[PDB]
RNA sequence: GGUAAAAUGGCUGAGAAGCAUUGGACUGUAAAUCUAAAGACAGGGGUUAGGCCUCUUUUUACCAGCUCCGAGCUCG
């Protein structure tokens, strides 16, 4: 069960990440968010009740992260769950022959920076605060969940920044998960498809949600925050990129 | 000093074998009277020879020196460089008449230490002659007694000492102390001790033991009246551990002699081999013989003051300490032998299978060796019983009436009276040594039994005389007791060279009533010769002795009712059978053949064969083999063959060791 | 206890006796009746001593001493590495017997041996290329050369990838398909066949005792063999027996398509002057 | 939630389809153990309880398999969740130089025939069933569930056979997928790595404690339930399509 | 090189085991073509010249290959390369609820023993004609190639048993790689997308879909990927999506 | 073929760039060397003719790569393959719970900039040159060849910087491949798995031989020879395009 | 069946010592390490100050003994 397990949600003011804060608080257990100040967190901490705690930080900064963290252990006193579903997106092609125009190297370091990078710091530094937990009876430590889009393994046009930041999450799903299994450390990625964020939100959702075999409708985050629940549940899910998609294969 | 010293007996006074001590140390090796068969029964007890350094003889007779030539040529053969014999001052000129018949023995060095030699002491042993001549150049009343003296051992230094002595333990100041202590001396500058008393053991005295040969009543005042054995008689000077006495037990009743033995003190020990001991020698004869036996009783006929009486093997220590050791004393018991025989895998079924299907002249094969005796085997001799009251002997090899004394037990005194004559085919070595044991055996029986002394007949080559010759003008008298006939005289085309020569024949004709003897040239050696004796019964019987395919045996021996032929070798090694002038399996077989005989047998087996030879598909119901003491008669010819399956049962493993063996030098021949 | 002094004062003299002595060893040496022995085995005591005191020095003497690919963890990885190939050989290996039959006739030294030489040739086996699937058959729970390999290999008994049983060998194989290895069989040894299970019997026989091993074989009517030694190697001094380490070496280059003259190399250069 | 839903569990007598038989039916739903009669079904059915019936029907057998689903439409009305976890494994290498041995094609064709053409028999019929159902209020009709191995990605010496039949299962849960969507059915494989089935524990002892080993965490065999608890995420999820997920630990095999 | 070469290529008399038997008899390699004897294959391999042969069997029937394989030994006298480039496909779909139709299980089963029952067939009997060869001074003995179409990744509707039967060969090609590695035997898979084959308006659509080049494959292309595997030596263990970065929808 | 073309290849002054540069020279074509200046690049370019030419730049900087670019574009007028062989490696756990170590930040940022920015820094840089030439007549403007490792399918321990590095550019090859379609650019990654390239023929015999010894076939290190080969043959397909193809061996990495 | 020489049970020696072997270590790139285990010169005996004396086994070499003197194929 996830009854008093404390979590640390990143870019949980809103998104996915929001979504996984409301079900696991009401499931019992104490999250935290880590997002942006300029997001607004402290109202959905106010509201979400006393088990919910906005940590204003930056992933992207190592002092943001290690101070959120300090925050966490002396309001919970334990971290168990680390949960990364902040990231943001471009959209601009390669190169432009007839426009004659080239991708920006700013544009796509900005989005390799937080989305990769950025996924990357929190899970070093959270791991270390994970580490000194007493094992589970079952050996377990913790779980740390990662997310990646469908576009890890078909990008669409343009989209080779965001495809090439998620990729590299997908691909370090797997040495991560082998660095900290002898200290007793679960790594997941979940790879959601067409979802109702903001991120995402009118003729073209329609269309997109019409190109989704079964549910012929755009991603739920409640759906999302499911799976995230099962994956916590289950003790022998490890090394995995899950697609939560709906069968959605993307075309140029 | 050697630190082990011990006595042992390997032959213990019986008819049959002869006293013989063996003295055992570290650094020498002794013997003493080395007489017929000791050879053997050394071999047999595993008794190595490596280092015998001396041997000594106690008197100047066959009994004492019959096997000196085969321990000399075994000795060379052992390549010891010098071998140095001790007694009676005759030996040179024995030594002399041993070239007549063997070579020069350049190999090999002889010495000869008499008794008015000076002593003779070595690293372990001080020996001391003593002549006595009894009461009443040739000397037939001479006889040499041992003693001997060991030397002085010191005492090992107290190890236990380093806890009260100030020396410096584990370093070099023990050699010092070493050189004092164990010679009695101690340095008290190193504490307070100033003999070696206080730290080292009481070195020990040397030990002697006295060997004593009595061959007489008439050698008993010589002995009591000795000076010399007085001295450690009658003394306390290191009291005779043990005295060895090898004299009929008709001497040792006697009143001086009891008080002799009892003068020595009474710690001293007393062993006694005196022809009244009751002990197998040849164990191994035994168990083969009993095996045997139970296929054929016919064929294979069974064989047969305080002191200590002397058994085979028995022992004594003297420098570790004294005491009786008697711990490898050999035990004969035939159902042992019976029951090893009966477990062996196809022996049982064999011999059922033969059971279950069912005389004058016989023939008892005594040996059946070439070159060397053997633990199954002696060397070549054969003996025919043309008649109930007439016998003769085809060869006399080394130790022939040992083998014959077992053979008959008691009944020996009665088979010698039968012995009318004895041929020697060829003066090789093993095939007339023993003849003087069985003259000298003749004329005791003849003199137990109690009839005259007539000499006997022997037919063997001219140049046997010199031998006999020589040893009967030097050393005993034995050509009182022979009537020798050349064998060149027995020609077919031979002429009469003197009427006494043509006298003795007659006689040995009517004596042995045979119808005609005759002899021939073999092509095996200079002067070597072939027999055939027909009876008037009609048959005819033929020896050919070693040799090789001949045409004039063939043509002499033909028509025969029984053959033997040498089988020496085998159809591998024929170039070395030409090489060695003997003849193979195949060749005596189609010798028989074509000179078409009733029944062929086959003796003279190399040392190459242990127990049994190979049985080619070439042997027929006409060709045999021979065992020792083995009985063979005209109507058991039908029976020989039948005994090839349970010879093979009882012979598997070691014709199959002996065929691996041939297997493995014939690929190393391949390969090579 | 008299060995105290028995001993200190031989310790005084220097006679090739241990330094110090512990209880279980000085029961057992009271146990020696033959004063040679008793030598002997203070000797092996002796002996001991001073190869573990001259050793020790070895380590006083060694105490006077950017971008990578991959981390220096490769003793774990060669382990693993061994492991994964020892799992498929105990599925498609070929089967090779250790035959443990032969616990009576060995002393007490000779059975610390056969261990020794046993740990030896399970090691090569491990690092070929192509394992063997090694069983131990006829080896008795609780028995003495079962306790001493348990007590060697300690917690790793239970890991080995090997199948150990107290059945033999005609129970789990065809006998059709089973060759007995002995220097004493007449048969010689031609080529290295892949369908047929070779057993080795797991001894030492110092006090030489030829024909143990062919006894056995011949008892259950059992092919033997014996390995062409002498047709590849002129033969000079030693005996034809070979250790179970350099059996296993001979066997695993013939069954990895080396020839006989290959084979051969782990043969002793003490007893062969050089190849034909 | 999974109250009062019907489920049919190829296989469901031992090994891993008994796991989710339990689960299922002690979270309040209706099972039918579809199985070969040799396995003794029948005694696991009654132990579950009323909701449990054991349908003695061969997957390899078209007219088995619409028995058994005609039994479960008579006893309990529909059908909403098919789990094939029934299946056979070999192990034979394709060709063994050494041993003069080649893979028989008997042993071939018989995994195939079970694992892959026996799951593809039991799917086409138990959609003609799951077609007849009631659009749920998310257009949902039922949940097919399949079971392929993770040698369908990375196979073993020796594990051809088993490789291909379950390679099949992974590539084709796509086009059924697609072929089932306008209808509203979801179709989902997972990948079970090493369980302790009974089909694993035939192996020697040490075997297990090696394989065991190998997982990077945790280091033991798979837990049977922990299966069953996957198969509920999915049933429970509306949003879980066309993908295989693997059920491992992730361990990767070695030859 | 392939210069001296002998290659089996199943269903070469048509279809890419055609153009691959082309190229490879023009480089100066010999071919063997195992296809069905209505195919027609002996006009092809009268065509080819006296390099090939034309040997008619059924991959499906154990007795069928291993006669052709006896007869390729005996002509050439060894085995080099395994192309199996024979396979059908079926188009319908799983279930229809407007039409009430369900795929029948014949056809299910036909396509199986075909493409992938058939595709073992010959690898496992090939491998020990080519065992006997002696190894080459790099270690190989020769190199066996599969052919899976992209379906075995993306099916479409309708395509359950054809994405089923390549599936599996995608799936096999890693223990059969590894089950033949220390006798020397390379396993590898190519994995074509639309070529312009005799099984291939919807013409010009499919064509249009690919995103470069904007056509249907060529079959003398898939010819040119078969002989580069043959020719590097560290090629292994792997599917090759010979497509055009085509992502096949629903 | 490949007779006449132009191609620029990063990092081609030692390692797998210079294979590939070695094997293209000598079937004809003209190279450019693209790598730092301290890699002595030039001493390459005057070995291999006059067909070489050396261009110290930095991938890492946009001004370096353009003014590479323009040389090249002086020296031989047109740009048709752009082969990306650079890249920097390092060994670092993310966590060491008994030595009390963290992953620097520092470290996953160089590796990142050099593998996964300096690779795409490039091929936005080269299309632009390569998009001006003229389409050949089968509609190919050029190709562009990237280099992953296999690490990025499956990383070992300590690896996880360079995995991440390398899975980017394995998961941006196909938006790319979309990206360049229309104007007629094929896209290519090459998966080397242990190859003897300078750096992995450094650690010590014993590792060199365990490494190798655990590839199934051929059981040696990779040769760069074989690697050039394979470009080749990319170069000269015209339908190979979005695919990553692993050079490796069938060999499949543990922890 | 005999004669002589030799015998290193992981391998070479020396007559001490190296190359090796087994269990453990999550090694920051000398782990080229640390730590634990096993170290019996064919096997028995004796003695012994070593070192020698002996028994057995194995391996490798090796295994008949016509003497005289003059006639000079026979004579003593
Ligand atoms: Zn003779
Ligand atoms: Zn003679």
């Amino acid at each position: 069960s996830v009854k008093g397990l404390v979590a640390v949600i990143t870019g949980g003011a809103s998104g996915l990440g929001l979504a996984t804060a409301e079900r696991l608080v009401g499931q019992g257990a104490s999250a935290v968010l880590l997002d942006l100040p300029n997001s607004g967190g402290e109202a959905q901490a106010k509201k979400l009740g006393n088990n919910c705690v906005f940590a204003p930080a930056d992933v992207t900064s190592e002092k943001d992260v290690q101070t959120a963290l300090a925050l966490a252990k002396g309001k919970f006193g334990r971290v168990d769950v680390a949960v990364n579903c902040a990231g943001i997106a471009v959209a601009s092609k390669t190169y432009n022959l007839k426009k004659g125009q080239t991708h920006t190297l700013e544009d796509f370091q900005r989005v390799l920076d937080v989305n990769l990078m950025g996924t990357f710091n929190v899970i070093r530094l959270v791991a270390g605060e994970m580490g000194q937990n007493e094992p589970d009876q079952g050996g377990q430590r913790g779980v740390i969940i990662n997310t990646a889009s469908v576009a890890a393994f078909e990008g669409q046009v343009g989209q080779a920044a965001y495809s090439a930041s998620k990729g590299g999450i997908v691909g370090m799903t797997l040495p991560i998960a082998r660095d900290l299994a002898p200290i007793g450390i679960r790594v997941m990625t979940i790879a959601p498809g067409l979802f109702g964020t903001p991120l995402l939100t009118e003729k073209v959702c329609n269309f997109l949600a019409s190109q989704v075999p079964f549910p012929s409708r755009l991603g739920d985050p409640a759906e999302y925050a499911h799976l995230v629940q099962a994956i916590i549940e289950n003790p022998f899910l490890n090394g995995e990129v899950i697609r939560l998609d709906g069968a959605i294969r993307m075309q140029p | 000093g050697p630190n082990t010293v011990y006595l042992q007996v390997v032959a213990a006074g019986s008819r049959d074998s002869g006293a013989a001590l063996y003295v055992f140390s570290e650094f020498n090796r002794y013997l003493f009277n080395c007489g017929e068969g000791v050879q053997r029964l050394m071999q047999e007890h595993k008794l190595k020879v490596a280092r015998l350094d001396n041997i000594f003889l106690t008197r100047m007779h066959w009994s004492n020196v019959g096997g000196l030539s085969g321990m000399i040529l075994t000795l060379k053969e052992t390549g010891l460089p010098k071998c140095v014999l001790s007694g009676p001052p005759q030996l040179e000129k024995y030594l002399e008449a041993i070239k007549i018949f063997s070579g020069p023995l350049k190999g090999i060095e002889l010495a000869v230490r008499p008794h008015s030699a000076p002593e003779y002491e070595d690293e372990t042993m001080t020996v001391y002659q003593i002549p006595i001549h009894s009461e009443q150049v040739r000397d037939s009343s001479l006889v040499v007694a041992f003693i001997c003296k060991l030397h002085l051992k010191r005492g090992n230094f107290l190890v236990l000492k380093a806890k009260e002595m100030g020396l410096p333990v584990g370093t070099a100041a023990i050699a010092p102390i070493i050189a004092a202590v164990k010679d009695g001396k101690s340095i008290t500058h190193e504490g307070r001790e100033i003999l070696a008393e206080e730290l080292c053991t009481p070195p020990d005295p040397g030990a002697a033991f006295v060997v004593v040969e009595c061959p007489d009543e008439s050698f008993i005042q010589p002995i009591c009246e000795n000076a010399t054995f007085q001295r450690y008689q009658g003394k306390a000077d290191a009291p005779v551990a043990l005295v060895v006495h090898m004299a009929p037990a008709s001497v040792l009743v006697d009143s001086r002699y009891q008080q002799w033995m009892e003068r020595f003190g009474p710690d001293t020990q007393h062993l006694v081999l005196n022809e009244n001991c009751a002990s197998v020698h040849n164990l191994r004869s035994h168990k083969i013989q009993t095996q045997l036996n139970l296929i054929h009783p016919d064929i294979f006929p069974l064989l047969t003051v305080p002191m200590v009486q002397g058994e085979c093997l028995l022992k004594y220590q003297l420098r570790p300490r004294r005491e009786w050791q008697r711990d490898a004393i050999i035990t004969c018991n035939p159902e042992e032998f019976i029951v090893e025989a009966l477990q062996l895998p196809n022996f049982q079924q064999s011999v059922q299978e033969y059971r279950r299907s069912a005389q004058y002249p016989e023939i008892i094969f005594l040996g059946t060796g070439s070159a060397i005796p053997m633990k199954i085997r002696n060397v070549s001799a054969t003996l025919v019983n043309i008649s109930p009251d007439t016998s003769l002997l085809l060869d006399c090899g080394e130790g022939t009436f040992g083998q014959l004394c077992r053979h008959y037990g008691d009944q020996v005194d009665r088979v010698l009276g039968t012995l009318a004559a004895v041929f020697v085919s060829h003066l090789h070595a093993n095939h007339h040594t023993g003849l003087p044991s069985i003259l000298l055996q003749r004329e005791r029986a003849l003199a137990s039994l109690g009839k005259p002394l007539h000499p006997l007949l022997v037919v063997a080559p001219n140049q046997l005389k010199a031998w006999l010759q020589q040893y009967h003008n030097q050393c005993q008298e034995v050509l009182h007791h022979i009537s020798m006939i050349p064998a060149k005289c027995l020609q077919e085309g031979a002429e009469i060279s003197s009427p006494a020569v043509e006298r003795l024949i007659s006689s040995l004709l009517r004596t042995c009533d045979l119808e005609e003897f005759q002899t021939c040239l073999v092509r095996h050696c200079k002067h070597a010769f072939g027999c055939a004796l027909v009876h008037t019964s009609g048959w005819k019987v033929v020896y050919s002795g070693d040799t090789m395919p001949c045409e004039a045996l063939v043509r002499m021996g033909k028509d025969a009712t029984l053959l033997i032929h040498e089988a020496t070798l085998e159809d591998g090694l024929e170039e070395e059978a030409v090489e060695k002038t003997h003849s193979t399996t195949s060749q005596a077989i189609s010798v028989g053949m074509r000179m078409n005989a009733e029944f062929i047998m086959l003796n003279h087996f190399s040392q190459r064969y242990a127990k049994v030879p190979l049985f080619s598909p070439n042997f027929s119901e006409k060709v045999g083999v021979a065992f020792d003491h083995m009985k063979v008669c005209f109507g058991d010819f039908p029976t020989m063959p039948k005994l090839i399956p349970p010879l093979k049962a009882l012979f598997a493993g070691d014709i199959e060791e002996m065929e691996e063996r041939r297997e493995k030098r014939e690929l190393r021949q391949v390969r090579a | 206890a008299a060995t105290r002094e028995f001993i200190e004062m031989w310790r005084l003299l220097g006679r090739e006796v241990p330094e110090h002595i512990t209880e279980e060893e000085l029961k057992t040496l009271m146990e020696c009746v033959s004063n040679t022995a008793k030598k002997k085995y203070l000797k092996y005591l002796y002996t001991k001593e001073k190869v573990k005191k001259a050793r020790q020095i070895k380590k006083e003497m060694k105490a006077a001493a950017k971008n990578f690919l991959f981390l220096r963890l490769w003793d774990r990885n060669m382990d693993i590495a061994m492991g994964w190939k020892g799992a498929q050989a105990m599925q498609f290996g070929q089967p090779l017997v250790f035959d443990m039959a032969y616990e009576n006739y060995m002393k007490r030294k000779e059975l610390q041996n056969t261990v020794s030489q046993l740990l030896e040739s399970e090691g090569w086996n491990r690092r070929n290329v192509d394992p063997f699937h090694i069983y131990f058959c006829n080896l008795k729970i609780d028995g003495a050369l079962h306790r001493e390999l348990v007590k060697r290999y300690q917690e790793k008994w239970d890991k080995l990838l090997l199948t150990s049983t107290e059945k033999s060998h005609v129970d789990l194989f065809p006998k059709d398909s089973i060759i007995y290895l002995t220097a004493d069989s007449p048969n010689v040894m031609t080529t290295f066949r892949h369908d047929k299970v070779y057993v080795i019997g797991s001894f030492v026989d110092k006090s030489m005792q030829p024909g143990t091993s062919l006894a056995k074989a011949k008892r259950l009517n059992l092919a033997t063999e014996c390995l062409p030694l002498d047709k590849y190697l002129q033969w000079e001094i030693g005996n034809k027996n070979l250790t179970l380490d350099q059996m296993i070496r001979i066997l695993l280059c013939l069954k990895n398509n080396g020839n006989w003259q290959e084979a051969l190399q782990f043969v002793p250069k003490r007893k062969h002057t050089g190849f034909l």
